[PDB]
């Protein structure tokens, strides 16, 4: 039911 | 502690959540982050995360930070079992050491 946040649009500030 | 996640959820809703989870994505950890009971610190808005088991637990850090109700000076600091983890654990290093019975992950933040 709770959705889930995965950060998917943040590793990019990561490389 | 009380992670208010586990007051909202019945166990065997956290269990099948979590352990979907760990047999579909390999490369994935379920991970609940809350802020710890006595912590005297800004707000996070979303507690239940889907994260590359690849990622430091620094780098973790720094994608959460972004993402709590912070003043710009503030730190925090990661528990998990009442333990600060290493910087340079992974997620899923910190997964295979403190996942719970209901197979998530749980991360307590504190100002400390």
């Amino acid at each position: 039911a709770e959705s889930w946040e995965t950060l998917e649009a943040d590793l990019i500030e990561l490389s | 502690m009380k992670f208010v996640y586990k007051e909202e959820h019945p166990f065997e809703k956290r269990r099948s959540e979590g352990e979907k989870i760990r047999k579909k994505y390999p490369d994935r950890v379920p991970v609940i982050v809350e802020k710890a009971p006595k912590a005297r610190i800004g707000d996070l808005d979303k507690k239940k995360y889907l994260v590359p088991s690849d990622l430091t637990v620094g780098q973790f850090y720094f994608l959460i930070r972004k993402r709590i109700h912070l003043r710009a000076e503030d730190a925090l600091f990661f528990f998990v079992n009442n333990v600060i983890p290493p910087t340079s654990a992974t997620m899923g290093q910190l997964y295979q050491e403190h996942h719970e019975e209901d197979f998530f992950l749980y991360i307590a933040y504190s100002d400390e």
